[PDB]
């Protein structure tokens, strides 16, 4: 075949920290669906909204909104158990339904996209420009949050690790890590992955007493 | 690792 319909641009959904997760990549043929399981965010989370974007940006507030929709009823849980499955499907016409179902609780929501939202063709071709142009940029910006995550991993599993330890953890090994955490804490809102991973360093540096609990 | 997702507003 000489033609064929393709939908333009990637599909997918904002994730933590603002990056935005493609379902569904630029110029693949149409009809097509894709499914990914995702997970929630924080500890006791209960609902999660489904942020439906285009583009090849990875900043999510550097492409196009299509829609969103919230997921409620989760059981509250520890971030990464609730199985969350997403799925975009996009039919010959170029209608395109996204519907999120949580697997532990059954509930579901969904919406339906028209065919003609999002990019016109210049914004297509500007989009591609600018996601070519941005390369680097946004190759960090995704390096960053995934440090921040990891950061605030580190700040969650020792957090965790303090509490469980109570009065068995040392007064001056606890009060270093509360100022450990407190110096990784200010890091995280910058952004220099460096700085972060370095506070991250100087954390496990005052931790090895709380490691051995 | 599956990615995660935030709560609403």
């Amino acid at each position: 075949v000489l033609l064929l319909d393709v939908t333009p641009l990637s599909l997918g959904i904002e994730t933590m920290g603002g990056v935005m997760t493609t379902l569904i990549a630029k110029n693949t043929t149409i009809p097509t669906k894709h499914s990914q399981v995702f997970s929630t965010a924080e500890d006791n989370q209960s609902a999660v909204t489904i942020h439906v974007l285009q583009g090849e940006r990875k900043r999510a507030a550097d492409n196009k909104s299509l829609g969103q929709f919230n997921l409620d009823g989760i059981n509250p849980a520890p971030r990464g158990m609730p199985q969350i499955e997403v799925t975009f499907d996009i039919d010959a016409d170029g209608i395109l339904h996204v519907s999120a179902k949580d697997k532990n609780s059954g509930k579901e929501q969904k919406i339906t996209i028209k065919a003609s939202s999002g990019l016109n063709e210049d914004e297509i071709q500007k989009m591609v420009r600018d996601a070519e142009a941005n390369a680097e940029a946004d190759r960090k910006f995704e390096e960053l949050v995934q440090t921040r995550n990891q950061g605030d991993h580190l700040l969650h599993s020792t957090r965790k690790q303090v509490e469980e330890a109570g009065d068995k953890l040392p007064a001056d090994d606890k009060t270093a890590i509360e100022s450990a955490l407190t110096a990784l804490e200010t890091a995280l809102k910058g952004e220099d992955k460096a700085a972060i991973e370095a506070k991250m360093q100087e954390l496990a540096q005052v931790s090895q007493k709380l490691m051995e609990i | 690792r599956p990615p995660r997702l935030p709560r609403p507003r």
